């Protein structure tokens, strides 16, 4: 029985949905389940994200730029070279620094590990 | 979440008015001994 | 010559990992992979 | 238990799954922040004193769980209940039945 | 039981060199290489207690 | 086997990634866990 209300909440939680508890349903970020039925039992296909081919990059906090610190919106600010981009923790997307995608709060003193980086406005060049 | 409290008395279960309680103590009541800690655990469990 | 033998425990593998303080890892690629999980 | 604590403090929570990114730690605290709703620059802003307030939290819980009354009865408890148990059939065998 | 509560994942991880954990203090709850053992400060407590 | 259950989820959920589960990884907001060992147990450090 306590294996039953733990497959039935397996049922609930990763095929009738998607589950964001680590390791429940799935040995990876979980995606989906396809149920399976079973000789007294049911066997679960848990289809999971696993990433790979992982790269080194060198990140800092945030960016100071006229006197302001600037914190991105969503994502990492990485680097390998000189340029700096953000892109999403989970996946290797690199995007220019943009105000549309960095947020600014406080100035760049308060702040240790910053570097300093030209961050671009979409709106003055069309101006 | 609960389930109500019970206990037993060795005596009053299988002494009941028995003269020779204590023939009936000696060689069995180490087992009604354990019985009744199981019992109060459950209590205890019921409570928690 | 084949026989039984008496070993300590594989704990694992070492995995050497560099926590520094500037630099991250993101992953390039990604793989898709599904897992069966056997429930009486 | 080191290599848990070894890859949660250097890899942050990608060692669960994947193949344990590395991440500076004070952005994978403010990127637990990020969690529960509270914006990362607030840590970014008071990383001392989250420091701060972390190191004096891990010598509070070291100070009480170094008192001697513990609250350890529950892993105490078992152990207990089987030497009981043990010594309970024992003094059973003692008995002519 | 201990085996499926402990060994959830089986990739062994050396400790870090204690250095700049963001100001962030693992002394604690880290294994010191003082004593052969990977027993921490904290873990010895509980161990003795 | 309960406990054990109960503490290999929580080695699951609290210590490999984090619990948005109000009250399950720790009084508050969780942010990390810090498993320790014990004689037959583990120990969780809940941050929150
Ligand atoms: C880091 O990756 C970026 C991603 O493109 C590279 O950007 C190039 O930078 C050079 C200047 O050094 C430009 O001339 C190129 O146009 C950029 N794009 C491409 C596709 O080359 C950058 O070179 C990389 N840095 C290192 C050190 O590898
Ligand atoms: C990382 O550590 C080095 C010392 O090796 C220090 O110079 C640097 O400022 C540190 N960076 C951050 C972001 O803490
Ligand atoms: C960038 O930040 C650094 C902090 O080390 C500061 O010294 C520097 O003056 C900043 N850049 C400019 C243009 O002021
Ligand atoms: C990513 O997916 C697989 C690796 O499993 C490979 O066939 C494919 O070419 C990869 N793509 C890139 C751009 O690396
Ligand atoms: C970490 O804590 C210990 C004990 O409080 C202390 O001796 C050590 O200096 C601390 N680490 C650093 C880098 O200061």
């Amino acid at each position: 029985r306590a294996s039953a209300n733990l497959a039935a909440t397996k049922m609930s939680e990763c095929v009738l949905g998607q589950s964001k508890r680590v390791d429940f349903c799935g040995k990876g970020y979980h995606l989906m389940s396809f149920p399976q039925s079973a000789p007294h039992g049911v066997v679960f296909l848990h289809v999971t994200y696993v990433p790979a081919q992982e790269k080194n990059f060198t990140t800092a906090p945030a960016i100071c730029h006229d006197g302001k610190a600037h914190f991105p919106r969503e994502g990492v600010f990485v680097s390998n070279g000189t340029h700096w981009f953000v892109t999403q923790r989970n996946f290797y997307e690199p995007q220019i620094i943009t105000t549309d995608n960095t947020f600014v709060s406080g100035n760049c003193d308060v702040v240790i590990g910053i570097v300093n980086n030209t961050v671009y406005d979409p709106l003055q060049p069309e101006l | 979440v609960s389930m109500t409290k019970t206990s037993v008395d060795c005596t009053m279960y299988i002494c009941g008015d028995s003269t020779e309680c204590s023939n009936l103590l000696l060689q069995y009541g180490s087992f009604c001994t354990q019985l009744n800690r199981a019992l109060t655990g459950i209590a205890v469990e019921q409570d928690k | 010559s084949q026989s039984i033998i008496a070993y300590t425990m594989s704990l694992g593998a070492e995995n050497s990992v560099a926590y520094s303080n500037n630099s991250i890892a993101i992953p390039t690629n990604f793989t898709i992979s599904v897992t069966t999980e056997i429930l009486p | 238990t080191s290599a848990l604590l070894a890859g949660t403090i250097t890899s942050g929570w990608t060692f669960g799954a994947g193949p344990a990114l590395q991440i500076p730690f004070p952005m994978q605290m403010a990127y637990r922040f990020n969690g529960i709703g509270v914006t990362q620059n607030v840590l970014y802003e008071n990383q001392k004193l989250i420091a701060n307030q972390f190191n004096s939290a891990i010598g509070k819980i070291q100070d009480s769980l170094s008192s001697t009354p513990s609250a350890l009865g529950k892993l105490q408890d078992v152990v207990n209940q089987n030497a009981q148990a043990l010594n309970t059939l024992v003094k059973q065998l003692s008995s002519n039945f | 039981n201990t085996q499926e509560v402990f060994a959830q994942v089986k990739q062994i991880y050396k400790t870090p060199p204690i250095k700049d954990f963001g100001g962030f203090n693992f002394s604690q709850i880290l294994p010191d290489p003082s004593k052969p053992s990977k027993r921490s400060p904290i873990e010895d407590l509980l161990f003795n207690k």
